[PDB]
């Protein structure tokens, strides 16, 4: 049983670590979308492209 | 390239597949980074002779 506990516990730490890295990528995109909405919708940006 | 080891490594299931898939995503992204920086121009503009 201690092999199954070890494998499933290592599998679950693998999933949570992958989701932590994937969440940081999505947060970096949500900060860009909040910036785009503030400058482009609520204003008129002169920042090229 | 041992046979006997590979038949044990199979019993750990999807670990090896998702490592190859992770490094593949890292490798593909390096071309995207290079495209976004340099390929901002539609046509190859060329300087006059004078």
């Amino acid at each position: 049983i201690d092999r199954l506990i070890t494998g499933r516990l290592q599998s679950l730490q693998t999933y949570v670590t992958q989701q932590l890295i994937r969440a940081a990528e999505i947060r970096a995109s949500a900060n860009l979308a909040a910036t785009k909405m503030s400058e482009c919708v609520l204003g008129q940006s002169k920042r090229v492209d | 390239d041992s046979t006997e080891c590979s038949n044990l490594l199979l019993q750990y299931g999807s670990f090896c597949t998702q490592l190859n898939r992770a490094l593949t995503g890292i490798a593909v992204e390096q071309d995207k980074n290079t495209q976004e920086v340099f390929a901002q121009v539609k046509q190859i503009y060329k300087t006059p002779p004078i």
